[PDB]
């Protein structure tokens, strides 16, 4: 029964990483829900908010699994937070 | 199946202090701070305390800047 | 056999345990205790 919550858990969570709620001058666009945190990812709350907010801000100007004691993940956040940055800030240069 | 692999990760963990986090640099540098080891630091720290001897010598914009 | 197919499967989840840091002659007992601990810290760096 590990087996199976885990081929259910793979694929009810291919919508959500798929596409944090927003809204409609800049820090009440997008806002974190506090209640809706995985608590096992409450220690990058911040990059995730931060990562597709920078995302926005130039798209309208013009995998991941998850393992137990491995962070294969938390790992695979970083390398796209850190690019999100170097296309605004380079934007903005 | 158990002893090959604990020397293999102990010895592992050490290096790994060495050669990325510079655990020999922070001893090595501690020193040329706490105990005075470097000279011209505790002859100018010392010497720029001592020039002065209550209320003053004691507030964050002095002791927090020499 | 049927004692063995126990522990066998009796042990499964223990492994799993010890699958994450990587009576009996305390020659080693202490030494388990430090030789997980030293993964779970590099699990955080």
């Amino acid at each position: 029964a590990q087996e199976l919550c885990l081929y259910l858990t793979k694929a009810a969570s291919a919508p959500y990483f798929e596409v944090v709620e927003e809204h409609e001058y800049w820090d009440q666009r997008y806002t974190i829900v506090q209640q809706q945190i995985p608590s096992f990812l409450q220690k990058m709350a911040d990059k995730i908010l931060s990562t597709g907010k920078y995302l926005n801000v130039v798209r309208e100007c013009g995998e991941i699994i998850y393992t137990l004691k491995e962070r294969a993940y938390v790992e695979q956040i970083e390398k796209a937070f850190n690019y999100a940055s170097k296309v605004l800030l380079d934007f903005l240069m | 199946p158990l002893a090959a692999h604990i020397s293999l990760v102990n010895k592992a963990a050490v290096d790994y202090f060495f050669v990325e986090l510079h655990l020999e640099a922070h001893y090595e540098a501690l020193r040329h701070f706490l105990l005075m080891e470097d000279g011209e630091f505790a002859q100018s720290l010392s010497d720029l305390l001592f020039e002065k001897l209550p209320g003053e010598l004691l507030n964050p914009l002095v002791l927090n800047s020499v | 056999p049927v004692l063995l197919s126990l522990l066998k499967t009796s042990c499964e989840p223990y492994t799993r345990f010890i699958h994450d840091w990587v009576v009996f002659l305390k020659h080693i007992a202490h030494d388990i205790y430090v030789c997980g601990k030293t993964i779970n810290l590099l699990k955080l760096c």
